[PDB]
């Protein structure tokens, strides 16, 4: 798995290709895909940290 | 050390960051033109099924027996290189 | 479809063995 | 692969094999279609060996089975080992084009 | 003649294939110069077919 | 008795060379596919054969596409 | 050391797209911002590392 | 001027893979079956 | 083709979905009334994606600091290596 | 392939068509190194030059970083005898970018490939070496950089097994270009930017001619010089 | 391992004498790597 | 879809912020090693 071959490339940009007129039609979720990597709780943890960080530089 | 798992870190969330990017790029030229990319989405996922769909008669069952030489006329693959390797020496 | 032909008039019977020909039963 | 399963067809091909090794050499055939040929005394009708030839074919192709996969060998890696020149939709991808366009670059000179 | 026997073990037919759509294609090579150099051209493509970040995007879904 | 003195250095056709330079100048697009690949072929292989300078008659030929 | 770089399987600094729209992000400038930030940082502290034994 | 001339031998090896270091193994034993040939000749 | 052992393997051993969606594509690429509709689609689908590319950019901004602040700390402790 | 290199808003890259064009500028770029060496007369609004140090520094690609400087350091050979473009478009961010490779100790090509870019800069010398010697942290690095690169990649005797017990005779590659870069720096008369930078460096080159015997016959006319 | 006729205005020679000037620097830009 | 919205836009006044105040912080920093430095030269 540490290279790529001709059918992985081919496979890979399939799977990338099929998934974007997938959501037109939207016959598919996409929402775990989508909230495991926004995170708003680790968001807003992210702001408090930025917060804190304001708060011990100041 | 932990800087290396660290720059590890920045390059995924980087790489998710250009994946996310490229996945609004594609949705922006469709809302920019909508009809010379659904035709080129039906001739290259067409072109790549063809590719992925081009080894499939080579397994280990599929060549032991003989419905690949016999009557496949239709495949055009195979079966017309015998006059060009004999001519070789190939064999 | 081209197929190989099951030759029933050579082979020898299995379970019976007693109701095949006579040149074929030594 | 599975060679537990390959065991077993190797037995029943030479089952095969030791069970037309039996066969009487003389072996002839009398079919219901003499009866127009008008067979005499000494007449050696055309249709006596009918059975005979069939039972060597087989007999013969069945110890010609790893002969005909030489040639197969021979056939199948010189037909499918270069696979981008002839077949014209893995000749026109992307990647394949690139990739035989790529590993002909010839080295750079200094100064 | 000179053909042996079919119940030999050499029978499996297949095991020196190696098809045309698994071979290994050159992509681009991550170099590494040390642990304190941010500022350097970080990886190389001499005569590669995909691009960094798409072969990135493959480390990405599968790693 | 005429069928006995052939040259043997033009009797498998034109060469090569006049071959794939009438190639380019076709419009079948295969046999141009061809061309430029065996061209690759030879600017890799031997690059002083399909030389500018060798051949006045090639710069034209490369820039039409 | 070695005299050439060492291959790696991990890639390692990846590029940042400027296609994006700046005027609801407003961040990708930033963040080219913090890279040369840590491109300078790295920069004096490889002459400090380079000069603290010539 | 016309002069029917042998072409320069092109390694032409039947399978054809894409990673450098399985052509440079080959590409080293074809110097050496094509320079110890060409070196009688002159 | 000469089959042989192909009764003896006989004797031994015994989408869709994209389809329809390739023929839906085909049939919104004969009417131009429903293009627009596809773009408006569209249109919210790269507002979904600049929502997802925005908070991968402002965490990247996050985790670049602790990685500074460490050789800020670094930077720091120079201040007395070269007074001595 | 400019309009990349910058980041404007005209024509942007469709994701899709990358593979299309990052092969692409690849084998304009050696064309352009290949052809670099017949444009030697440069103009001051020269369009080479001008897309070139912006193509340097935004390319993250080794191969091409060194295609580039090779380009540029063959381009500026004659150069001139009293302004070119070589002395004004340089915006303070690739010539403080082409002096930073020395840092790289590890990889060796790219310091070859920045001492001839430096070499081939040097040429004129009457405001070039003002234009070198000029900020605080591009005439600071060369103070402690370029006496490690004389000697480097070379079997130094070493003093640790001597303190420890309880001769190279050779060069390397970069050695010798370094050596005539810092001969040619030390033609600097007048005790301008070249002299006042060759008197802070000479007690310390000096530790290094006491163990490689090679630096004796190298460096000569630094020694005459001082 | 392919062969070719081809027309040229150098003679056999000199075709043999520019394979040596190119394969002996194909070989020492081999053998050095 | 307003629980991200409301941690997305007062978050580039303290991201704009934070990045000036460690650029004022550098700037005291380095202007003050190099005149060090300097001195260590001398």
């Amino acid at each position: 798995y540490n290279n790529v071959t001709l059918k992985n490339l081919t496979a890979f940009q399939l799977l990338s290709q099929r998934e974007n007129i997938c959501e037109l039609l939207n016959l598919v979720e996409s929402t775990e895909r989508h909230n495991s990597i926004i995170n708003p709780e680790r968001q807003r943890m992210s702001l408090e940290e930025m917060k804190k960080m304001l708060d011990a530089l100041k | 050390a932990e800087d290396t798992a660290k720059l590890r870190e920045i390059t995924k969330l980087a790489l998710q960051l250009n994946s996310s990017a490229q996945k609004y790029q594609f949705f922006h030229e469709l809302s920019l033109h909508p009809r010379e990319t659904l035709t080129h989405y039906l001739w290259s996922s067409k072109q790549n099924e063809l590719v992925l769909q081009g080894d499939q008669y080579f397994n280990e069952d599929a060549a032991r027996t003989s419905d690949i030489y016999s009557n496949n006329n239709n495949d055009r693959s195979l079966m017309g290189n015998i006059s060009l390797l004999y001519s070789q020496g190939r064999l | 479809k081209k197929e190989f032909p099951v030759n029933l008039t050579i082979k020898k019977n299995v379970y019976d063995s007693a109701q095949d020909f006579n040149a074929l039963q030594d | 692969g599975d060679p537990d399963t390959e065991i077993r067809i190797s037995a029943r091909i030479s089952n095969r094999i030791n069970e037309l090794e039996r066969l009487p050499a003389n072996l002839g055939t009398y079919s219901l279609d003499d009866c127009l040929e008008f067979i005499t005394k000494d007449d050696l009708s055309s249709r006596m060996d009918t059975f005979k030839i069939k039972a060597l074919v087989e007999l013969k192709s069945l110890k010609l089975l790893t002969k005909q996969k030489s040639i197969r060998q021979k056939l199948i890696n010189n037909v499918a080992s270069q696979a981008h020149h002839n077949i014209p939709y893995l000749r026109d991808s992307p990647f394949t084009a690139a990739a035989q366009r790529s590993v002909q670059i010839r080295s750079k000179v200094i100064v | 003649s000179n053909i042996p026997d079919p119940t030999l073990p050499p029978t499996e037919m297949m095991t020196r294939f190696l098809h045309p759509n698994w071979y290994a294609l050159p992509t681009t090579v991550w170099l590494k110069y040390g642990n304190y150099n941010s500022w350097a051209p970080s990886f190389n493509e001499n005569g590669t077919v995909v691009d960094s970040t798409t072969r990135g995007l493959i480390w990405l879904e599968r790693i | 008795n005429v069928f006995q003195s052939l040259p043997k250095e033009t009797a498998r056709g034109v060469d090569d060379l006049t071959r794939m330079e009438m190639a380019l100048l076709s419009g079948i697009p295969e046999e141009i596919k061809w061309s430029l690949k065996k061209y690759l072929t030879y600017s890799n292989k031997a690059p002083y054969m399909i030389s500018l300078r060798t051949l006045p008659d090639l710069l034209p030929l490369f820039k039409t596409f | 050391t070695q005299t050439n770089p060492v291959p790696v399987t991990y890639p390692t600094d990846a590029y940042i797209p400027t296609y994006l729209p700046d005027d609801k992000v407003s961040n990708l400038a930033d963040l080219k911002k913090l890279i040369e930030m840590d491109s300078r940082l790295d920069l004096y502290l490889t002459r400090r590392r380079l000069d603290t034994s010539i | 001027p016309l002069n029917w001339v042998q072409g320069p031998a092109i390694f032409h090896m039947l399978t054809s893979p894409y990673t450098q270091d399985e052509i440079i193994n080959h590409e080293m034993n074809f110097l050496k079956g094509r320079l110890l040939e060409l070196q009688e000749i002159t | 083709s000469l089959p042989i052992e192909d009764n003896y393997i006989r004797e031994v051993v015994g989408s869709k979905l994209m389809e329809c969606v390739n023929d839906a594509v085909q049939t919104l690429l004969q009417g131009d009334d429903k293009l627009g509709k596809v773009s408006d689609k569209s249109r919210e689908i790269s507002e979904k994606y600049i929502e997802e590319s925005q908070a991968i950019i402002q965490e990247l901004v996050k985790l670049t600091m602790e990685k500074l602040e460490s050789k800020f700390t670094k930077l720091c402790d120079l201040e007395t290596q070269l007074e001595m | 392939f400019q309009c990349v290199a910058t980041g404007d808003n005209k024509w942007q890259l469709y994701e899709g068509n990358a593979t299309f064009f990052n092969e692409l500028t690849h084998y304009t770029l050696d064309l352009m190194e290949a052809i670099s060496s017949y444009i030697a007369p440069a103009m001051k609004d020269d369009h080479y030059f001008q897309t070139l140090v912006s193509i340097l520094n935004y390319t993250k690609d080794r191969y091409m970083v060194i295609s580039i400087l090779r380009s540029l350091s063959r381009l500026l050979v004659r150069s001139k005898a009293n302004e070119e473009s070589a002395a004004d478009n340089l915006d303070h961010k690739t010539l403080s970018l082409i002096v930073s490779f020395l840092l790289l100790e590890c990889d060796s090509e790219l310091i070859i490939a920045s001492l001839d870019f430096l070499y081939q800069y040097i040429l004129p010398g009457s405001q070039r070496i003002t234009e070198l010697f000029k900020s605080k942290e591009c005439s600071l690095i060369l103070e402690a950089t370029l006496p490690n690169l004389l000697s480097y990649n070379i079997a130094t005797p070493d003093y640790h097994l001597l303190q420890k017990h309880k001769f190279p005779q050779e060069l390397s590659d970069v050695s010798k270009v370094a050596c005539t870069f810092l001969c040619l720096l030390s033609n600097d008369t007048d005790d301008g930017a070249g002299s006042a930078f060759c008197q802070r460096i000479r007690p310390l080159v000096l530790h290094k001619l006491a163990d490689i015997p090679p630096l004796t016959l190298a460096l000569s006319e630094y020694m005459e010089n001082t | 391992a392919v062969f070719d006729l081809m027309t040229s205005p150098f003679t056999q020679e000199e075709v043999l004498i520019k394979e040596i000037d190119f394969l002996k620097n194909k070989l020492l830009d081999l053998q050095s790597l």
